[PDB]
């Protein structure tokens, strides 16, 4: 899972 | 046509047409993967390294730095092309399968284990903070040159390979640099009013409930690239004109569909999009649209996911 | 320029000058892995299926069979967006990590423990064997389609990029479809007396042997797509002028300096590609030369490998 | 290491 800026 | 380096090749990236999604070929699809670093990254990796060498913040000597996936492959392939040295902070966490690549560009990783990007972030501003001499962060979330590069070409691309036919464009929004750029072109420079369709996680839906004012709640998702959980500046709510969510399982399983049906090699956040669309494209409103979507990257970025 | 299926979408791929690499810029690449399934042998994927299509022994109903990697993913994505059913038979060992993205792409690939591809071309054929009606096995390193294809995108890209002023085109040989294909379309259709540089592995030099009419001996090494071990149909020696060898070891470093020091994402044979034309560019002879490499796939399909 | 049609 992804959340909060990360993964952009 | 031979580019100076790898970071002017950016975009001219194609539509495909889509057999198995929405209805008598009214959903095509553009090719993000097709890029240098591989997704739509690429072109704001390049864009903003240039506009921050124009106005002189970015020059020799002076070492990019950034909290960041697809973005730090982006600013990584730039660095390596136009000999930068770059940090990129970054969790020990999620995303991964991908160290060894950005180590691979020549990236070196702030080992940053409360992994998240607040993490990185302090990491990334007390290196800025460290020395602003020295330093220079892009930030992508917010600055300008990260819209204006669609504007100029992932939006004018649109436009002419569908020669202004196009009603509707749906994207996935990250920084929103995506649609805001291609609405603007169009809308503004073209002067044709279409549809924009913003896409985020039904885990995570604050653009819904910001402009429904809403309690903003924000959660964890599987959609890689989208869904930061707040509003970024890069994205321009006024020519929004409708938000669709779409779950991470039938993201995951649209992605799956492309590859296996279409013979396309999508990413994750490529399946949300396309998810949102079908939806879109089985309204009889859109039926005689030509819906537009961005897919961000590929497949090959996924592989340790559940993607695979 | 809507792409009916994501096969017609081929090719377009961009040169990039080298600014590590030979002399004075006289070296540029061409960027394969921006193609559909992300390697040069997307091209052949596409057109072997068409011509199969054209002439009659691949219809709806009959099932595309073969042994092969890049070439399994290509035809892997051109069966899926024409609707093919596909088996590809390949060893348990080797070129790996692979599976589940051929299995992603909705291949079957035939579970072949000997591991090697007499194994699977036994097997291939074998399957083959079972029903001629139900199979067609398209024959990468005989089918006229390879080539044929180059002759038609690949090359004439070349020229029309460097508007005629391309001196040498250094490319690996696997089928030598794309070395021979682009030589045609050059040296034959458009009348240029280039220099086409075959490139081969040290550890297998078959084609070097051949020429020399010394004893052919061929050997294992480590530049994936590349060194058949032995001289394939699909490679006109008539229209080569020079072979070059390269080793594993260089092959890869070269690789992983293209990442580092270029920004560009290219994967193992690329590297191979790259050493021999830096050799041959930095004679005096080539020095006024304008030397296009071809690059055939790209970095992140080699994560699992000694490029990493 | 690769010999002999695969890789290919
Ligand atoms: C564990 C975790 O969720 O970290 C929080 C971080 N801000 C993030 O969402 O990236
Ligand atoms: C183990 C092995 O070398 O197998 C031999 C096979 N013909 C091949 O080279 O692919």
């Amino acid at each position: 899972t992804f959340e909060y800026g990360d993964g952009i | 046509a031979i580019y100076a380096d790898n970071s002017y090749s950016i975009g001219n990236t194609p539509l495909v047409r889509l057999k198995h999604f929405g209805h008598n070929g009214n959903v095509v699809v553009k090719i993000e993967g097709r890029n240098p670093s591989y997704s739509v990254k690429c072109r704001i990796g390049a864009n903003m390294v240039w506009q921050a060498e124009k106005d002189g913040t970015l020059t020799k000597g002076k070492e990019i730095v950034d909290a960041t996936g697809n973005t730090g492959i982006a600013l990584a392939y730039v660095a390596a092309a136009r000999g930068y040295k770059i940090t990129l902070t970054m969790p020990e966490t999620m995303s991964l399968e991908r160290k060894r690549l950005l180590c691979g560009l020549g990236v070196n990783l702030v080992l940053t284990e409360a992994k998240g990007m607040k993490g990185a972030i302090a990491k990334a501003e007390e290196i800025v903070a460290s020395d602003p001499s020295r330093y220079v962060m892009l930030k992508q979330f917010e600055n300008p040159a990260n819209p204006q590069i669609h504007r100029e070409t992932t939006g004018p691309e649109i436009w002419k390979d569908t020669d202004g036919k196009v009603d509707v464009v749906v994207a996935g929004v990250g920084t929103g640099g995506s649609i805001t750029g291609i609405s603007r072109a169009i809308k503004l420079d073209f002067g044709k009013q279409i549809t924009s369709v913003a896409v985020e996680p039904v885990e995570s839906p604050v653009i819904s409930q910001t402009l429904a004012g809403e309690e903003v709640k924000p959660g964890p998702h599987k959609i890689q690239g989208i869904g930061a959980g707040f509003i970024p500046k890069n994205l321009d709510l006024s020519i929004i004109d409708r938000v669709e969510t779409v779950d991470s399982d039938t993201a995951l399983a649209t992605a799956r569909r492309l590859m296996a049906e279409e013979g396309i090699l999508a990413g994750i956040s490529s399946g949300a999009a396309v998810a949102a669309a079908d939806r879109l494209a089985k309204l009889p409103e859109f039926a005689d649209k030509l819906i537009v979507v961005i897919l961000p990257s590929a497949s090959e970025r996924y592989l340790s996911t559940a993607l695979f």
